[PDB]
């Protein structure tokens, strides 16, 4: 299994205690985009705030 | 002779135009003004009390004796009857004798005892002077320091919780060091309340003043910004680039022992901030901050405690007092039930076993909470824009020639 | 379905007018945000131009 | 509370008109909204700002001080202890016993969140309400209960995406 | 570094985690919004004391 990860193939997590894979069956790169809108914000307010605080 | 004219003139400009000359004739008085004052104030009230009655009470707080013989209280109960339902509407042009009015009687209330109903007086008079969204007025300061020294601080907050945009000056009326004591004691304010975070705002917002020389003001805010910081966060908060030249030349090596204090606190060992606690105590004693400095070893204590949870899950109570340094399992059970009632760490005691089972996980962000949260702070943000617009339509107007 | 008619014909009332509703909050939002938007870079124009002089 | 209005009027009879003179009264007042705040850093003001006449004068405040002062440091069997030797007339005193109420619930509620087990004679020590109480108390709110280790186990009794990804997303 | 996780030291067990990235985008951006406000209330105070373009002055 850990020569599948190897792999890049296995994509889930393993609980060796337990002797157990979960795998990301249902995968979503549909997460990061809020977040990186938000930075994108955030680097709009670091060009906004410098300005502006600046005198 | 002649303060028998000076009245006629004051209703000449009653319902009337222009007030310059009645600012004039507060501005020269009579120099040598007679206790014949007190009978004028008799018959004075014809349509509001007047501008006149500022004048005569300016000036009898300015005698620098009596104010009023041992009858003192009738003076008094005579502002409060100034102030109450008297008020004004041309204070705004009458400004320096009004802030200067507040300011004797705050000195003088600070001379005598004790200022508690100096407050409830003076939160009128700023309502009056102040436009709608509250301006930096100078007596802002000085009903802080009333209530910093009569020892109530909840009805002073309503002044302090507004971020007001725009000292007041009008006719001068204002000084660096009332803004300086406004913040410091504000900032003070708030670390009686335990608002640590205004508190650190406050004392950041009067070390930020441009500044030429040196005040106690800013080496004082400047060391409680220091213990605040060690208190409300993991370390000390960096100053922003704007602050003056004078605090890191001048105020920085003289607070020594408190970048002393956090360097021993950088360590995470609090044996040896105790050490140093004792080693300066005479000199956090004479600043009369010794107190904060307590706080900042307890906040040690839960700092250590704090990183216990990005490592450990599940740990003794007994390897929770040998790595903290508490000494005996029930000191731990006591900081841990502390800090869970306080809302500081996210843990659960087990007594049976002797253990501890740190959790953190306080939210997944799918409750209304947040949606009420995320709308409250969007409407913070919408007050700003439409505060931010606001300012740049006033910038955009005026425009240089 | 021996007549529910009555009923049928006010909870079609009902549900017309709620999706009607919905929509014409969605009509005043927009009455808002884009009557803002005119109102906004109107606005906004009107500073970019004074910035001259 | 109406305290509130009460503690204003006061203090318009108190700091504006006299001489800067104190009053126990309003004193009274002061220490009761300083005690349902439970609001001791400013108490230690008021503390600060009591005359030791009034220390001595509003004395069965003083007994409601230290009674606070127990509460302040959370000294449950020397607060329960203590009810019943502070009498002040009728400005703290009921609202002693109303703010004895709601300490107990307000432990309660906190016990409920903040414990996964607590000693069941201790919360009983630091509500008041005696043990069986307690236990017909939780039985009646819906704490778990666990016999034979005498540890009662505490417990609390669309657009959403819409407006999520509208501001924060 | 790469130790995500929670050990359960009561039983003295690591349990591998991962940091869910909407809870940290989420937390991130509104804990940006946070400072953002904090932010906020510098730049009212400090414009309206500092587009004044007035100070604690030489005397």
């Amino acid at each position: 299994l850990v020569q599948c990860i190897l792999d890049n193939t296995i994509h889930g997590r393993i609980d060796q205690v337990n002797q157990l894979l979960e795998l990301d069956h249902q995968k979503r790169g549909g997460a990061r985009y809020t977040a990186l809108d938000k930075w994108t914000n955030q680097l709009n307010s670091l060009n906004q705030a410098v300005v502006s605080k600046l005198a | 002779s002649a303060l028998e004219q000076f009245v006629n003139s004051v209703r000449q400009l009653s319902a009337q135009g222009q007030m310059t000359q009645l600012c004039e004739l507060i501005n020269k008085s009579g120099e040598l003004l007679a206790k014949n004052l007190s009978h004028l104030d008799t018959v004075l009230g014809a349509l509001d009390v007047q501008e006149h009655s500022l004048g005569v009470l300016a000036v009898l707080f300015v005698k620098f004796s009596m104010p009023s013989v041992p009858d003192f209280e009738t003076l008094f109960s005579q502002v409060q009857l100034f102030i109450s339902t008297c008020n004004g509407e041309h204070i705004r042009y009458a400004t320096d004798t009004f802030a200067g009015l507040c300011h004797q009687l705050t000195n003088a209330l600070v001379e005598r005892k004790q200022p508690l109903r100096g407050i409830g007086i003076l939160k009128q008079a700023i309502d009056k002077m102040q436009m709608n969204t509250n301006q930096l007025t100078s007596i802002h300061a000085d009903l802080c320091q009333l209530c910093l020294l009569a020892k109530c601080f909840k009805p002073a907050l309503p002044y302090l919780d507004v971020d007001m945009m725009d000292i007041c000056k009008e006719n001068g009326a204002y000084d660096a060091k009332h803004f300086l004591c406004y913040y410091y004691y504000g900032g003070m304010i708030y670390t009686g309340l335990k608002n640590f975070e205004r508190a650190l705002y406050f004392y950041e917002q009067a070390i930020t003043t441009p500044a030429m020389a040196v005040s106690h003001i800013m080496l004082e805010s400047y060391k409680k910004y220091i213990l605040v910081s060690l208190i409300l966060l993991g370390k000390v908060q960096q100053l922003p680039k704007y602050t003056s030249q004078i605090v890191g030349r001048f105020i920085k090596p003289l607070s020594n022992a408190y970048h002393e204090l956090a360097q021993v606190y950088s360590t995470n060992n609090p044996s040896e901030l105790r050490n140093l606690v004792n080693k300066h105590s005479e000199t956090f004693t004479r600043d009369n901050n010794m107190g904060l400095v307590k706080q900042c070893l307890s906040s040690l204590y839960k700092k250590n405690i704090q990183r216990l949870t990005k490592t450990f899950l599940t740990l003794s109570l007994q390897d929770m007092a040998s790595r903290v340094q508490l000494s005996g399992p029930q000191e731990a059970e006591k900081y841990v039930l502390h800090m869970i009632e306080d809302g500081e760490i996210f843990a659960s005691i087990n007594q049976k076993d002797g253990m501890v089972s740190f959790h953190d996980n306080p939210e997944k962000y799918n409750n209304p909470a947040m949606l009420h949260n995320i709308d409250q702070e969007m409407l913070k943000c919408i007050e700003l824009d439409e505060r931010l617009k606001a300012m740049d339509q006033e910038i955009t107007v005026n425009p240089q020639f | 379905r021996k007549k529910d008619l009555s009923a049928i014909a006010r909870t079609l009332q009902e549900w017309c007018v709620g999706c009607e509703v919905v929509l014409s909050g969605i009509e005043e939002q927009v009455s808002r945000a884009n009557q803002h938007k005119e109102q906004q870079l109107g606005l906004k124009q009107q500073i970019e131009s004074e910035v001259a002089n | 509370f109406s305290f509130k209005k009460l503690l204003d009027q006061c203090e318009n009879q108190e700091l504006e008109a006299p001489g800067g003179i104190a009053t126990p009264p309003v004193y009274g007042q002061l220490l009761a909204l300083y005690l349902l705040h439970n609001d001791m850093n400013n108490a230690r003001y008021l503390w600060k700002r009591i005359p030791p006449a009034i220390k001595s004068a509003n004395s069965e405040l003083g007994g409601i001080w230290s009674v606070g002062q127990r509460i302040w440091q959370r000294d449950f069997p020397g607060i329960y202890t203590t009810i019943n030797a502070h009498q002040w007339s009728e400005t703290v005193q009921p609202i002693m016993e109303a703010l004895r109420d709601a300490t107990r619930r307000r432990a309660f509620a906190l016990v409920s969140q903040a414990y996964t087990s607590i000693i069941a004679d201790d919360f009983a020590a630091f509500v008041g309400l005696p043990v069986e109480e307690a236990v017909k108390g939780i039985l009646e709110q819906g704490w778990q209960a666990d016999s034979t280790t005498r540890m009662v186990l505490p417990r609390k009794p669309l657009a959403r995406l819409t407006d999520y990804v509208a501001f924060l997303e | 570094g790469l130790i995500s996780a929670r050990v359960d030291s009561h039983s003295k067990i690591l349990y591998a985690r991962d940091v869910d990235q909407r809870s940290t985008t989420f937390e991130k951006s509104l804990l940006m919004g946070k400072e953002f406000q904090r932010r906020a209330k510098a730049m009212m105070l400090r414009a309206a004391v500092l587009r004044n373009q007035i100070h604690v002055k030489s005397p």
